[PDB]
Order: C-alpha cells, then structure tokens, then sequence
C-alpha cells in the first residue's frame, strides 16, 4: 500500500496554487508540514504587517467624526441628547482574509494528530491576535476571496487554509479535528497531478508556449447541432511550440504503482483528442501519457496510427530537484 | 383587464402565473425569486391589474427598497419644518387608509429590490398586522409615532403585498428571517425553453433554427451555472430580457445581433462570473458566437 | 460637430465609436471598462458633443463617484439652513428637470470612476428607473424624501448615462449583477498596435523604427500581463496614457525621454506588480530600455 | 533664495534633485518614497521654495495625513458653528482659490505621510481633477455638497502636489494604480556613499579614515536588506538620519559615540528585522563594532 | 535616587537620551516601576516636585485623536470644537517656554498610535519643534491657524512587552523614539537593600533572586515565545509589606498564589504541569 | 453570615484580605453560586454595618457606555443638560465619608468594553492612582474648576461568570487591574450540608447528593477544552425551595433536575442526548 513521500507533495500543490526549507521538521505526515509553513508563514506576514481594509463604520457617537449623515440624527433625534449618527472609516485587521487565517488555527489546533511543538505555537498566535473575530468556515467565505485583492503572498497562504477545510474530518471528539488521508484517493490527487503539471510548465518551459485547448468533434449530426448528448472533450494540457505541438494526458491510477497488466483506458481518449484537433502550421503532432511510479522511471516511444506517441514515468520518492531534473529531460526528447 | 393583453405577450408559463394568483388571494403576501432580466418587475404592474379586473393607478403601487428608505417615511415620522418637526403620513399608512374606503376592491402594494434593506427597520411593528391571518380592526395597534391609544392603524384585509427580490448576490444567501415566515416565495425560471419567447422572435422576422439553436445554448449555459453552488447558484442564471429588447426598431434577430449582446453584456459578465478560470470565458464565448 | 471632429486626435479605431453610440442608442446606460490611461476620460466629453450634435456643456453634466456619494447627494437629502434643516434637491434631481425642459435635445450624465461608490446605495429608486424601457410619465414613482402630496420622479428618454470603471481594483468591481443589466459594457484595448497612435507620434518627429519597436515591446509585456489571472488580469495591461503627454515643448520621443519614462513611472509599477522577483523586474525594464 | 542655500546641507545628489523639479513642473503631482530618516520631509520644505524660487511660506501648506482624516475635513463638508451647522470649506479648498488669487505664483501642498489615510475617499472628485492636463475651467466639476451644478471647482495650473510615503509598511502602500498614474513615483536612497554626507561629518572634526569604515559598513548592510525583497524590501534599508543629529553641542564622532547610538536605536531595530535569527542580529551588530 | 531598585547607569542613560532626544519609549514586564520610574525621573528633570507640569494617561484601543488633539463635542447647547489635552497642555507649558512639562502615556501599546498622534507624529521630533514647523490641524477651521510643538516638551512612553499584537508595526515611529529596556533588578542590591532594611533575612532574599533568576532564564530561554520582555518584574514584592509585616516565607507563598499564578496560565498556557512546577519550584 | 455563606471560610478569609489592599476585585465562577449574593453579604461584612445606601449595583451590557456610567448629555424639556451618572454620583457621595468604605457592584462585566465605558477614569480606578493627586476633568467638564478622582475609600467588585464557551480570553484591561478569583459551587462544603440538614434533611439524602453532584462536577470539568472548571454547576438552585415552608425530599429534588440541571446538562454538551439521559437518569435514581 505505497503511497509518495508526504514532504514531496506539498512541492506540487505549490506549483497547483502558483505560489522554504522542510528539512528541518521532523513530521512525515502532511499536517505538521503544512502547519509549520503556516504557522511560520502568518509570522512573515506579520513581519512585513498584515493587510488592514478601510472598514466604514456608521455609528452613534457623541461627537462630529468623518462625515455625518444629516437623515438618521434628525429621525433618531440624537441632537438632543447630544449624539450625532456619522460615517467614518476606521482601519483594521477583522476582514475576511485575516478572519480566515485566524479560526483556521483553531482547527489545526484542535487536529488531534498532530506534532506538540506545532500546536503549542499556533495557540500562541491564536492569543497573538485579539481583535480578530473568530469564524465558521466555508468554501462560500474562500468563494467572495476570489478577488485577490490581498498580495501575492497572502493568496498562497489562503489556498492552504482551503486545503485544511476541507481536508479536516472530526476524529474521536466532538471538538477535535482529524486530518484526511488525502494521499489515497486518486481523483484529487490526479486533480493534483493535472494541475500541478499545467502551471509547472509555464514556468520552466519559457521556450514553448502552454495552455489549455478546448476540442469540437469533426462529426456532424443530422438531429442537432449542438451535440450535448457527446462527451464534453477538453485537453488536460497543450504544450504547442513552433517545430512541434504536443498534448499530454496524465492521471493518477494506483494499479501502475505496481511494477503485470497495465491500465492505460485514458489512452482511448488521447487518439480521438488528435483526430479532432487539426493544426493550421501543420508542423507535427505528438502525444504523451505520463504517470507517476514510486520505484523507476520508464519511457518508451510508439507510432500508432501516423502519430508519434510516448508513455513516460517519473521515480516519485526519489528528489525533488532530481525529478524537476527529469521533468524537463522528459520534455526535452519528445518536444522536439 | 383583459387576461389576453396580460398573458398572450408574457413568455412565462399561464401555469404558474395562475398557481400565483391562487396564493395571492389566499396569503397576500407573496414574494417573485429570480435573476434580473426575466420580467419579475414587468409581471407585477399587470398582475395587480388582473386582480382588480381594471387599469387604475391609485388602487396600485409601487416602490423600491434601499437602504435609505425607513420607517419614518414608510409609515409614519417626523419631518423638519423651518425649526419644528411636524408628523407626516407615510406611504403606507396613506395608501392602507385609500384601502379602508373600499374593502371590496383589491389593493396593491409591490416593493422592488427588497432584500436591499432590513425589513425590521422599515416595517417593524406593522409586521404583526402585515400576516395574512392577523389583519382586520381586531387586530388594531397603537403607533410608536401615535400622540395617543387612540390613533391606532389596522391592515386592511383587501391589501396584497407583492415582493421583487433578485437571487444575483451573495449577502442574499443569507435570506433574512423576517421575510421568510410572512412571506411565500416563488421561484420565476429563466424562460428560454418556452413557446412564447420563441413565438416573440419568430414574429420578429426570425429563422427558427438560429432560434432554435440559440436556446440548447442558453438552456446549457444556465444549467452549467446552477451546477455550482459556491459562487454560483441557480438563482444567478441569465434572464430571457437581453434578447427582448433592442428589436423595436424591426431589425430581423440573426448573430449579428445577437454578437452584440454577448459581447457588449454577457462576455465582461462572465469574466466576473468565470474570474478564477478564464479559459472557461473563452470555452463559452467562442461557443456562443459559433 | 462631427465624429471628424472628435476622431481627429483619439488613437480607438471607429469601429468601437460606432459600436458604442449603437449600444447607447438602443440602451441609453452604458459603462466603458479598461485600465488608466487609455482615455477613458478623454472620450467622455468628445462623446457627449455628438449625441447632441453640437459642442454643449449645458446640456451634459459631468461627476466622479468617491466611495462617500449617497442618495442625499445624488438625489434628495436634508442640509442644515442657518438653524434648521431643509430638503435639497440633488444635482440628478436637478439634471433630469433640465432634461425634461426640452426633450427633443439630448442630455448626458457623466461619472467617472463609478466602480468606487455602492451604487445601489446612491442610486436607490433610479435603479429600476434608469432602463430605457421603464422611462417617462408612464412609470413614475414617488421618491423617499418626496412631500405627502404625490410628487413623481420619471427619467426623460432623451437622457443617456454613462459609466466610467477602471479594470486595475479588483474589489472595487460590480458585483451587483441587477445592476449589471441596466448597463452595457464596452471593454477598451489599450491602443499600442493602432495607427492613429503611431500617426500621432510620427507625425511627432518620431523614427518608424522606434515607434515600431515601442509597440512591438509593450504588445509582448501585455500578454505577458494578460498570461496571468491570479493576481495580474488582462485588465492590468498597460495604458498608453505614459507616452502621450509631455512632448507638447518639442522634445522629440527617444531613448532617452523613453528612458525617463521607464525608471520613473513603469518601473515602479512593475515592482509594485510583480513583488515576487525582481529579475522579473530587471527584465523587462531592460527589455525596454534596450 | 537661491538653489544653492538648500544643496549645501543635502546628503542627495542634485542628479536626483533636478530630476524632481523637471517632473514636478510637467506632472505637478509627485510622490517620493523611502525609509525613514532620509529627509523627505528635510526636502520638502527646502524643495518647495526652490520651485517657487522665493523663500515664500505663505504659497506653502504642510500637512499630515492619518486614518482620522476625510473629504469633509480636506475638501467640503458640514460642521457645527454652534447651534447651526455650516458649510465649512475644507482646507485645500481654500488653498486652491488662494493659488487662484495669483496665477503666476507657484502654490504648494505638501502631504506628509500620505499613504496613511485612505487617499481613494479623501480625494474623490480631486482624484481625477488633479492631473496635469485636466486642470482648469474647461474640467470645472461640481462636488457632491455644491447647491446646485453651477458651483464647481477646478484646480489651479500653477499649483504643485508634494506626495511623501514611506516605503517600510507593505500594509500602506498605494495599491490603487489609478491614483498612482496622476502621481510621478520617485524613489529616494539612503545615500551613505555621498561627499555631502561624509563632508558634515568631517566638517564636525571627523576621523575620514572612521568614515570610511562608517559609510562603508552600512553600504553593505543596507545591501544585505534590499536582497531578501521577498521579506524585506530596499525602502526599509536604514536611512542617514539616526547618525545625522545628536552632535549639535559639539561632541567628536568617535567610535564610542556610534557604539552608544547603535545599541540604543538600531539595535532593536535589527532583532525586529531578524526575528528568527539571533546570530544575524549578532553578526551585523558585532560587524560594526570591529 | 534612594528607592529606586534599577541602576544608577541606566537612569543616567536616560537622562541624556531624553534631553538631547526628547522622546523615548520605555519598555519591560508589568511590575517594574515604569510608572514610579517616569514621575520619579520626572521631578529630576524639572529638578521640583511639581505635579501640575506632569500629566499622565493610559491609551486604550477606544482611545482616539479625537481625545488627544482635538475634536468636535458637545457642549450644553450644542457641538463645538474641544481641544484635547495634549493641545491644552502644550499651550500650557508654552505659556512658559523655560520650564520642562512633561507628558506620560501608559499602555501606549494598545492604541492605534499613528492614529492618535496624527499631525504630531511628524512634530514631535525633536528638529521639527517650533513655529517654522508648525501646521494647520485636521479640524482647524483656518489654515493660518496652526499647532507647533514647543521645545520644552519632552515626551515619555510607557510599554507593557507582554502583549504583542501582530497587527501593525511602526519602524517609522521607531525612528522618533528611542527605545530604553528595563530589567526587573532583582540581582541589584537596591533591591535588596530595601528588604534587608525591612527585617528580612539575608539568606531569604538571597534565595529569592535565586528562585526569580531560574524562572526569568526560562522566560529569555524561547525568545520567539517568550522574552526578556516577558519575565516576572518585582513591584509585587514592594506593596503590602510596608504596613508593619516583615517578609517571611509564608508572605512569599501568598503572592505567588495571589499574583503570578494566572501569569503562568497566560504565559504557560495549556501546561499546567510546567505551571505545577515552577510555582512549586518557588514554594520549596 | 459566614454560617449562611457555604463556600470555604478560607476563601472568605482571603478575598477581604485581597480586597483591601488591592481594591480592585472581580469574581469569576460558575452561574447559581449566588455570586451577586456572596458579595453583598461579603459587602456587608467588609463595611460592618449593613449599609445599602453605601452599596450600589451595576448590570453591565454592550450597549453600556461612559453616558450610561460616568456622565453624558440627557435631553431636557427644551435644549440639554449635562445629567451625572451613576459612578460620579456614587463616589461624590462616598467623597463626603473618607473613613466610610463604599463600594460597588458591577454585574456581567466582560460583556460590555471596559475602556468605551470608563475612558479616562479607567487608569484612576487603579488602587495606585487614587485621590485628588491624580484628579483629571472629564470628557465633557468644559471648565477646569473640577475635576474627578475616585477616593481611596472606593472598592470596585466585578462578578463574571465562566459559563460560557464563547466567551474568548478575558480582556487584557481587565488582566492587569484585577484579581480573579474562582469561586467553588460549594457542595462538599459542610455549611451547604448543614443548610439542608436543618431543614430536616436525611444524612443519607444529603450525604449521596453531595457525591452525586461531585460526580457530575468532576465529569463536566473532565473535558479538556469546551467545558472546564468553570463551567461546573452551582448550589443556588437548591437554596430556592427548602425554606419557603416545604420540607426537603427526593420528589423535590427530582423536580430539579428537570428545571435547571436538565436544560442545562443539554447546554452544555449539546451534542449527545444519551449522555444527558445517562447523567439526567443517574441523578434522579
Ligand atoms: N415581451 C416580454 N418582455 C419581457 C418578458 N419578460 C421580461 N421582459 C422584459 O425584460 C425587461 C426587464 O424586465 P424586469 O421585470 O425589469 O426584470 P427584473 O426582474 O425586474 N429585473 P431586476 O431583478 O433587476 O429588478 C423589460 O423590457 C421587460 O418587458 C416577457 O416575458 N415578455
Ligand atoms: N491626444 C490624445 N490623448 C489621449 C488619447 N487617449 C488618452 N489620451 C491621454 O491620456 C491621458 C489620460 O486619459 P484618461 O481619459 O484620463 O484615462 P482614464 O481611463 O480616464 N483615466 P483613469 O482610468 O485613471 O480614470 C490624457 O492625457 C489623455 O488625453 C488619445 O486618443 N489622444
Ligand atoms: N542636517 C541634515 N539633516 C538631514 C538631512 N537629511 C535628512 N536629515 C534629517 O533626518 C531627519 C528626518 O527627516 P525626514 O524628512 O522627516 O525623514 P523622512 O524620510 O521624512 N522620515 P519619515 O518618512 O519617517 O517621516 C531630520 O533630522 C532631518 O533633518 C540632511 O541632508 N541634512
Ligand atoms: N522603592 C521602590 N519601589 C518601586 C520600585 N519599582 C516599583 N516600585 C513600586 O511598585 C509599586 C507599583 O509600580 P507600578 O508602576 O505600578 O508597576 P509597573 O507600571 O508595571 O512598572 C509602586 O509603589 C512603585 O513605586 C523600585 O524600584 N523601588
Ligand atoms: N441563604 C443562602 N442563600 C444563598 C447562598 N448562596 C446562594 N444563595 C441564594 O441563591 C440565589 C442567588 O443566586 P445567583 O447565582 O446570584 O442568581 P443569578 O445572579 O441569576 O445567577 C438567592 O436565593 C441566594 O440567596 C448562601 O450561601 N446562603
Ligand atoms: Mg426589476
Ligand atoms: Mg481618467
Ligand atoms: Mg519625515
């Protein structure tokens, strides 16, 4: 029941999230991992400050403070004892963002695996921040964030406390938190691994332009022309460069972690993505299946059907530079 | 008031306008939950003159709600004089009071953009009195305003109270618990998939397949929406007014047209829609113009 | 007045000019969304001059909402007289009397910057009103602020309103997708690729090769800029406001004023942009300048 | 007065300096950003009479901005004479019709710690007035307290805007890029390795040769702060001001008279810039002493 | 200079720090005097005991520059503009520029205090004090109206370092206050010389800065949890004994239980047993 | 008094000594332990006359400000006068009577912002800083012929309570001026067992309640973090009952348990019926 080392997944999630040392914490498991940059992140937040929103504030004061609004003192009658109804913007640290952070520690706090020193320094955070109101978090708080108008550093941080929300299971308390087992389930983490790879190739693959392209079926029908009763067909990734175009499809199958039979079923959808897609430069085509392997890596390359084809595997465990190494080898041959 | 002029334009279903009607009478306070654009606050002028069976201003009115609307103007309040505050009669209470004179005729009251401002602040007490079973002078209150016990205020029976509320924001998720309970809420579709809004364009010198071919994509688009929940949810999909307007010239629908629209509406309203993936913009919007 | 006139000296090519009165006309509430810089402003004043047909201030009003405007501001409110408070009517208020004075000739409504405001806010009761179908005697209502006797407030046909947001605040965008529908929203480029740009700086005492190059270079940062959603959008894309202005004395463009420019004003923007590395930084201002 | 009388006990370069007078007579609005202790508020009262030219204070306002601070205090807005309220017209508002009293004379605003308040609200309407080629009648706007559209205020040519910002706090920072495009950005340096600094210094009986080690020893170190941009920018590197001031009596800067300085002020300014590393704060401090 | 429990180099630091910059901030634990320290030092200054020079306040979350400045309040018939103390006061000692006034603000930490300073917090260095720096106020009705700090002014912080709040921080301010530590001094024979001079034992008061030393160490010994700012100070020892009670062991075990056992709840916090042990360290 | 009061004489002991040196005091426990009742009477002792004009009373809430306490403006017939609140009026009195110990109560008090309130006063109240030394003119003195200064006679009480886990760490104002102190529910006590053994109460009957509720108070407090010490049921539910007229009995308790206990066992935990059937079940027979 092999599954990657946990330190060497945070490094994908990294790239998934598009933006730090983890020798030093002594925890395999994920959660004191994520903790710790956490913990330690908010500590280089508040370094630099944290992201104070100008909150308008209309109150019954006694006294002129910003902009009084003549309609709700005279229909309150505050003028005579002496109280004015005013709007004023006073600065502070209790916005979404910053609520966020702050009831997310309370969760990896009361995690009920987790590593003493973590959670020892986060209850001294918790207590750091007073004026923040603690909150119950949802996807629909982190949904109103898609704005971003906090910097780049605190979108990374966000995306973390995503993560534990909704990767937190209560254990045997009421009260107390346990962490998911996120590494067994296939589908996230082949949602992992398609993300991951699509943002890692913008950065390292400057040469060749990367994106996303939707496909449309060469068919048509007699009954409709919209064709909603077909598969919806959308590539994973496209990595098209001038002297050759090339579409990748990847997933995350437990069965191929075994060195036997092979489960290649995604393969059936690669053929018809190049049938579909026809290229205006008409340079080449090439396609790639990529998958992660724990033990070795593999490549083997194929001409099927007038198409040049390669299944590739990455040693997962290994290094991670030793892999980001691989990575770019792997491309290097098949790009061209 | 002839139901022919009401519902022979209209693009909704004479199914669920009657199943309105029925709860209209029956509750009187009744409240149209839909995305701007599908005619809520176009139905509500003509289906107070429905009940009443004739066109008549003073036995219908209209407002909007916002956040500085209040109490004090609502009902009742004070207003300055030069120095000195004098009461004044609200809306409301001047249009209750129209209503006390004829018990027979019905009255209406429509308040748009209702959820904008708390219920509480502007109703308050009258809340009581609004409920479809506690009206009738039995029920008679003294104001907060009133100078005396005396003056006291009573809804009328024959009022019926209509409210436009628009499922488009996130604060709306949260619905306010002082609607929900004196309030009957009815959902209004989108209304693409219906004959009359396909009949509207064909009569307007239209080629049925581009109609047609127009609504699988609208009909996709809306329910690709209501499939989320998180930022989108059903509430959010598009209404069918785009495509009304604009046409009163006689110019004959075609992508022409229709291209304006999406990109000059429906395009930037998908990229706040589709912030976090914008190839998704692009997945639908070249969908739409092919 | 002509669009000769106006489009003697603006860089957007006719086709959006066109565009956009065919939006209005139909509409009469429009929005213009792009970065700074890119003339936003600058269009606003030629554009109300040929609706009109004339060069009129009278007939056009022109504001900026600030995150502080309210409907006693825009519209009805109380102000302190020497002692005490009286209604004042506001400046919108006041513009649509004017509107109404005559209706054959048009009249324009200009706000920059409106994005800032909570427009449901200010607006209120026109937010319904303001849509060219719901306009004239037939739809009018009574305001908040308005005397017990029935005082109605419509929206003249003849009037048109224009919206000015930027592209660059994120949180300052509309979210407020009811409001959305009254408007129609025109995206602007920012202008580098087109001739009438290139004209202005040639016809400047400029080289083609520079100017040639100038385009090429910021056309690359830009989708550069537009690669990115995250954090940067295609709507942070550079304006071409920097280049215009400064040569009126003679100073002929070079790498030298182009120099200047690059450290002082662009260069601090990407910094504060990018705040990830500063090789990003040092790249492209390198790029630039050489 | 004279340009001279102003560079004589200035640390910057006069490159820098004929930099911002050449921007500020185009721009007229500029900000200067740096840490503390670099004598930008030294400059600004210096700068101001070098534009004008004349030793005139009168032309010259100085404020500082803070959370505490609104468009009713800076611009218009209404206020208690006593039992009765007023219109009281916000202190720029004054200034600008004094600069219209003489428009040949160059008035100044100088604006301490700017990015403090929240200047989007603060400015408002000036925000789009205040830039250089929107000045004057033509662009003459009304404010959101005017009686009546007719009211308007325009801001004068011949006035010039002084923004001071420091560049320690991430938190307040400028981040709308829309009011950073009226503002020219100009960047101001510790400027240690200068003659003019070292010149003070020897000037009030200064080893050069504890110069050198001194000038020295903070280029590197300041250096070491603009590397870890990620954690610490170049504007929190130290300024020159901490060494500056302290030797009016007459006391000698020897050695001593640093190491006391050191430990009193820039020593926990260095275990608050290295909170996780003891030894770095033990390395840089143990540097200068040896 | 008698009573005082802290060293005479640090007082006299001090004192040439203050004069020549005219503003510091004076940090360290509850219960090392900083309150006694300033109004002692203060009287140094002016060189007289006079109180009505001396004002002393303690900021507060709530506290804001409509209190300190100025500020439109009420008066019987309606607003007016009320000048906060630190306007009263600086008009004050301005009426007699020769004489040093003096301004103390305790629990400085707890405010906004770039919002409360405001104008001044570019004022108040020590260059930029006189009519030439002078400015027209937020809510000056008249921009030739101006407020300018005098020279005589000097200004003194008081800071608890036991609460950081990582909420905003202030190198700018930094920059105008230059910021003085304070050790509790239980180590110092000031300290002890007052006890010894109330009828304790030798030994007991020797076995104290033993007990204190051992536990304060442990404080230092995280400084990213804890401090030096942290640790125990002794003004708990002062009061309560000058009644007639010579110390004793007994009188140690009130105040341990009495005072510092909730300190080591928030200090130790979810550690009772570390709480069990160092209160029970001191007991034996 | 000491013999009606069933919480440990030690504590009783050690809170007047607290008290007077510090003056400055709040209690912290569990809701029915008489909290308001236990100061008065403590009120009493420490003044040794019995006294309630000497004695005034303070409910703090949110709304509760510095017009509410101290003073503020209060609308007249026609125009406003400045109209003195509770603390002002208080002390001035207590001001007359410098040998006269006076003092107040101030209920609910972590509700309501100590600093909003008090303001400027808030420093004052420190037993430090007390008399006309550090005499200050208020907010709204616009003259400066008087100024306010709480008198050393003055004793401040605060009665919190630690019922409730929303509550988040106390305020830090309050940390430093104060003492907290926690208050047990008093059944072990023998006074509390003779309070129902004069009321012919059975040994048995008393003796087995005793360690039925100490069953309970142990369990409660055995969770680590939700429900502490604090939150651990108080004897003031059955004072109210016994001494009316109507002799104590199983029936009588049993009704209790259905009234306070019950609702309350469902409060705090919230979550499992079962374990509020089991503890409601157990404490019945
Ligand atoms: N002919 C026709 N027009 C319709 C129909 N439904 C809506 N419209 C048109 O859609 C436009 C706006 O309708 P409206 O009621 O205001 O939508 P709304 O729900 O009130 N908008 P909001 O929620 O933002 O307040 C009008 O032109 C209206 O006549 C319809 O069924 N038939
Ligand atoms: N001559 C000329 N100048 C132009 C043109 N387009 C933009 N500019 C110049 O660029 C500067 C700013 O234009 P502006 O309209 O204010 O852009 P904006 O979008 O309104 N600014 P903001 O978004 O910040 O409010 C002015 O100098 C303007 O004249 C143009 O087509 N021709
Ligand atoms: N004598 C002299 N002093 C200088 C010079 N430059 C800066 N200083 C001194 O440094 C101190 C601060 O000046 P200041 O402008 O306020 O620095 P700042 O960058 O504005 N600081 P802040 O941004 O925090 O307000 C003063 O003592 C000032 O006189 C200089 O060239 N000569
Ligand atoms: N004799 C003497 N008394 C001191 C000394 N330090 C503090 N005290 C007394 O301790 C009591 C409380 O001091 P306080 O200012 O409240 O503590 P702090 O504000 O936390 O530092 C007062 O009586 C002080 O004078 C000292 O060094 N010597
Ligand atoms: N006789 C007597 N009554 C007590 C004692 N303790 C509490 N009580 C009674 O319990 C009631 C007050 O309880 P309390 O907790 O203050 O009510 P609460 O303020 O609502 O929580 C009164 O009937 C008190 O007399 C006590 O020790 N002796
Ligand atoms: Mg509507
Ligand atoms: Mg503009
Ligand atoms: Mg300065």
């Amino acid at each position: 029941q092999p599954v990657i080392p946990v330190r060497n997944i945070y490094y994908m999630l990294t790239y998934a999230w598009g933006y730090a040392n983890l020798e030093a914490i002594p925890g395999n498991n994920l959660l004191d991992i994520l903790g710790y940059v956490l913990n330690k992140g908010v500590l280089q937040l508040s370094r630099r400050g944290l992201e104070l929103d100008y909150n308008p504030n209309t109150e019954i004061i006694p006294g002129i403070k910003g902009r009084i609004e003549f309609a709700k003192t005279i229909r309150g009658f505050h003028l005579n004892h002496g109280k004015t109804v005013s709007t004023f913007d006073m600065l502070n640290e209790d916005t979404l963002a910053n609520r966020i952070i702050k009831s997310t520690l309370a969760i990896l706090i009361k995690h009920e695996k987790l590593n003493s020193t973590i959670r020892d320094e986060a209850r001294s955070l918790y207590r750091k921040l007073p004026g923040i109101s603690t909150l119950h978090l949802t996807p629909q708080h982190f949904s109103y964030l898609n704005g971003g108008k906090n910097t780049r550093y605190y979108k990374f941080v966000i995306s973390v406390c995503k993560f534990i929300v909704n990767n937190s299971i209560p254990g045997q308390n009421k009260g107390h938190y346990r962490f998911y087992d996120f590494e067994r389930n296939e589908k996230e983490m082949s949602l992992l691994y398609q993300k991951f790879l699509y943002e890692f190739c913008r950065r390292e693959l400057t040469s060749a332009n990367t994106t996303r392209s939707y496909l449309k079926w060469d068919a048509s029908s007699i009954s409709d022309q919209s064709l909603n009763l077909l598969p919806r067909m959308e590539t994973d990734i496209t990595i098209r460069s001038s002297e050759k175009i090339l579409i990748v499809d990847a997933k995350y199958y437990k069965s191929i972690f075994s060195r036997e039979k092979f489960h290649s079923q995604n393969l059936y959808q690669l053929m018809n993505y190049l049938w579909s897609l026809k290229p205006e430069n008409g340079e080449n085509i090439g396609g790639l299946l990529i998958y992660p392997h724990v033990d070795t890596a593999v490549k083997h390359r194929y001409k099927i059907n007038g198409f040049d084809i390669g299944l590739c595997t990455v040693n997962l465990g290994q290094e991670w530079p030793c892999i980001h190494q691989e990575l770019l080898d792997i491309f290097d041959e098949y790009l061209k | 008031y002839c139901l022919e002029d009401a519902l022979n334009d209209l693009f909704i279903p004479e199914t669920t306008i009657e199943t309105i009607l029925k709860r209209l009478t029956i509750k009187k306070n009744i409240i149209l939950q839909g995305p701007p654009g599908v005619g809520k606050t176009f139905v509500a002028r003509r289906l107070a003159y429905l009940l009443t069976g004739e066109k008549a201003p003073q036995r219908v009115n209209m407002v909007q709600f916002h956040q500085s609307y209040s109490y004090e103007d609502f009902i009742q309040g004070y207003r300055p004089n030069g120095v000195g505050f004098r009461r004044k009669d609200g809306i409301f209470y001047n249009f209750c009071q129209q209503a006390k004179e004829q018990p027979e005729k019905k009255y209406i009251f429509i308040i748009d953009e209702i959820n904008r401002a708390n219920l509480s602040k502007v109703f308050g007490e009258v809340m009581m009195l609004m409920e479809h079973d506690k009206r009738g002078e039995n029920w008679s209150v003294p104001l907060t305003y009133s100078e005396n016990d005396e003056e006291r205020f009573y809804v009328p029976e024959n009022v019926y109270i209509i409210g436009l509320m628009n499922t488009a924001d996130r604060s709306l998720a949260v619905v306010d618990y002082a609607l929900r309970r004196r309030f009957s809420f009815i959902d209004i579709e989108p209304g693409f998939d219906t004959p009359q809004f396909r009949n509207f364009l064909l009569n307007k010198k239209a080629e049925p397949s581009f109609v047609e071919s127009l609504c699988q994509k609208m009909n996709e688009l809306n329910q690709e929406i209501s499939k989320e929940a998180t930022i989108l949810g059903k509430g959010f999909r598009i209404g069918h007014s785009y495509f009304c307007c604009g046409l009163e010239d006689g110019t004959s629908p075609d992508t022409q047209w229709l291209n304006e629209i999406v990109m000059t509406d429906i395009a930037p309203l998908l990229e706040e829609y589709f912030f976090d993936d914008p190839y998704k913009q692009q997945k639908w919007t070249n969908k739409l113009l092919g």
